[PDB]
């Protein structure tokens, strides 16, 4: 196999506001997205953007202190779907932020939908003209847990993931 | 957030680093490579996008052909430093240059052509309404508080000496260096192949640049210390691989220093860095001698390996006349002071008054640089 | 850098009272400011004098025999500060009186205001207009030492700093 998707637009359009930030005053620093969930609508022809779900880094400030783990929850093994999540990691200095790709591809999740996926990971990412780093997980456990998402960074040299976890 | 937070973008041979103003060190290092292709790709459907800049490049390095857009501190080639700039705001900084000002900076002694260039770039391609250009050795003897001295500065990629007087650097007491920080990794990985370890390709090179911070070590007195590390006992320390095997350096420890100190080991036949940071100490006025032995400062780099500093005052003791004070200026922060210098006077409010804005650069053009620095 | 201040007036003015001494009867000659504290104010906009730390040439005579002693006493590497500092001092013929502004930069001083003093030398001996001498000390000992204030002088004409010391 090559590349099961052609692209739909879609993608590049938020994926572009995310690059550039798309903010200025303080009211839409919060309003910008720590995490977007992509999916291939039906027929599988088309990559988009899922409007239902999505993560804010303003979630935070405003009433969620944990946006990886709300991701963790949204994110069934029951149904596979493609992610674009902000490192926003601290690293002894300060901290920056990696762009990394999540790509969600449970073995156990329905068949049909998720063959699709697996095969269309050289595709989605042919679009996304080689990505940085990426984190891949086919459970809950891997996407759950703190240090796969360390394991990126070396885990020698950052001492608190999100400033707490580790 | 807002005022002009000020972006600072630090430039070299190779670790190149950027931040934000108010910070204690920069937010994010990265390395300065550029490939295209080369040996005609490597085979199967060649033509595609080649220009990685950062460390993504770095594991592409076989199949793509590298590229200094800084070679020892200058910059020959723009088209690959333009690469470095666009990646550096919208992919490493992850901030807009817009509303954020930025400051860069220079190698000491640096051409006219250059400078008048650099900042044009500036004005047109990024459209940035404020900039500044610094020097590295400057600012570190400045961060002690400091503005009468010598500076050796240990850079991320070249070391230059640069004696400061009134913030006015000695045209005839500086000299270029080319080992400071990424070619002693490149020496580091070649002295451990010796003893019994396996290092054949260029992808494995990085994993060393760990190994440098975490076991580079400074003997009080090296010709002692070797006799001690034949027998071995607790000379060996360990090291973390991301595989799981420890690779353990016993005398190795305190020798990858010493090429600084003693070239010969290279097979070169020329004179160690701390005796040519007294040559241009000689070259100097003889009544302002004693004075500059209590303004040296040690910053940058890798001069934050452990027992550098006890090292450096032997040297110096064994170099000089005698009957007089040697004193060595040592800030807590001195891996990051170049660019910590640069990072804090760029936001106040009176530095508002003295910034270089695109508006000026319009009407008098690539001249306006040379004419307001002091 | 360059000029990290502007000048805000103040320093001017207490210089100005130094270098003309603003002194004539008995009662004032003792009032005069051997030695006076200049810091930036809060923000860092402008330069100024502190009310609160100066020495006077009057204290000699008054009760304190040793004002270069309160100097390094009232001067903690703890803070960063700016000084003016009268030499007062006799080379075998009498005693004149050598400008000197004494530059106090502890390098273990607390980082935030210590940086914006070392990047401020030009800028604040820029409205020095060339300032005669310097001393420098970023410690207790060379601020202490009686031999660092005679190095200006030379050293080998020198028997009495404060007609005792050397």
């Amino acid at each position: 196999m090559a590349s099961g998707v052609a692209v739909s637009d879609g993608v590049i359009k938020v994926f572009n506001d995310m690059k550039v930030r798309k903010s200025s005053t303080p009211e839409e620093v919060k309003k910008r997205k720590k995490a977007v969930l992509f999916c291939l609508s039906e027929d599988k022809k088309n990559i988009i953007l899922e409007e239902g779900k999505e993560i804010l880094v303003g979630d935070v400030g405003q009433t969620v202190d944990d946006p990886y783990a709300t991701f963790v929850k949204m994110l069934p093994d029951k149904d596979c779907r493609y992610a674009l999540y902000d490192a926003t990691y601290e690293t002894k200095e300060s901290k920056k932020e990696d762009l990394v790709f999540i790509f969600w591809a449970p073995e156990s999740a329905p068949l049909k939908s998720k063959m699709i996926y697996a095969s269309s990971k050289d595709a989605i990412k042919k679009k996304l003209t080689g990505i940085k780093h990426e984190l891949q997980a086919n459970c809950y456990e891997e996407v759950k847990d703190r240090c796969t998402l360390a394991e990126k960074l070396g885990g020698s040299a950052v001492i608190s993931l999100e400033g707490k976890p580790l | 957030d807002d005022d002009i937070a000020a972006l600072v973008v630090d430039n070299g041979s190779g670790m190149c680093k950027a931040g934000f103003a108010g910070d204690d060190a920069p937010r994010a290092v990265f390395p300065s490579i550029v490939g295209r292709p080369r040996h005609q790709g490597v085979m199967v459907g060649m033509g595609q996008k080649d220009s990685y800049v950062g460390d993504e490049a770095q594991s592409k390095r076989g199949i793509l052909t590298l590229k200094y857009p800084i070679e020892h501190g200058i910059v020959t080639n723009w088209d690959d430093m333009e690469k470095i700039w666009h990646h550096t705001f919208y992919n490493e900084l992850r901030v807009a240059p817009e509303e954020h000002p930025v400051l860069l900076t220079e190698a000491p002694l640096n051409p006219k052509a250059n400078r008048e260039k650099m900042t044009q770039i500036m004005f047109e391609t990024f459209n940035t309404p404020a900039m500044y250009v610094a020097i590295q050795a400057v600012l570190s003897l400045y961060a002690s508080g400091r503005t009468t001295g010598i500076v050796m500065d240990s850079g991320d990629g070249v070391t230059h000496t640069v004696p400061i007087y009134e913030g006015y650097a000695l045209p005839h007491a500086i000299l270029r260096l080319d080992l400071a920080g990424r070619d002693l990794t490149d020496y580091l990985m070649k002295i451990l192949t010796e003893r019994g370890y396996s290092f054949t390709t260029t992808a494995e090179r990085e994993i060393v640049r760990d190994i440098k911070e975490k076991l580079c070590y400074v003997a009080l007195d090296f010709e002692q210390e070797m006799a001690t590390a034949a027998s071995s006992s607790s000379l060996e320390k360990s090291y973390e691989l991301p595989d799981g095997q420890v690779i353990t350096i016993g005398n190795e420890r305190f020798r990858c220093p010493e090429a600084l100190f003693q070239p010969s080991f290279l097979g070169m036949e020329s004179c160690g860095i701390h005796e040519t940071t007294f040559n241009s100490i000689m070259k100097c006025d003889v009544d302002i001698r004693k004075d500059l032995y209590a303004n040296t400062v040690l910053s940058g780099g890798t001069t934050m390996y452990p027992g550098i500093a006890d090292r450096m005052q032997k040297e110096i003791t064994a170099l000089a006349p005698s009957t007089m004070k040697i004193k060595i200026i040592a800030p807590p922060e001195r891996k990051y002071s170049v660019w910590i210098g640069g990072s804090i006077l760029a936001s106040l409010s009176t530095f508002q008054q003295m910034w270089i804005s695109k508006q000026e650069y319009d009407e008098s053009g690539p001249s306006i640089v040379h004419r307001k620095c002091f």
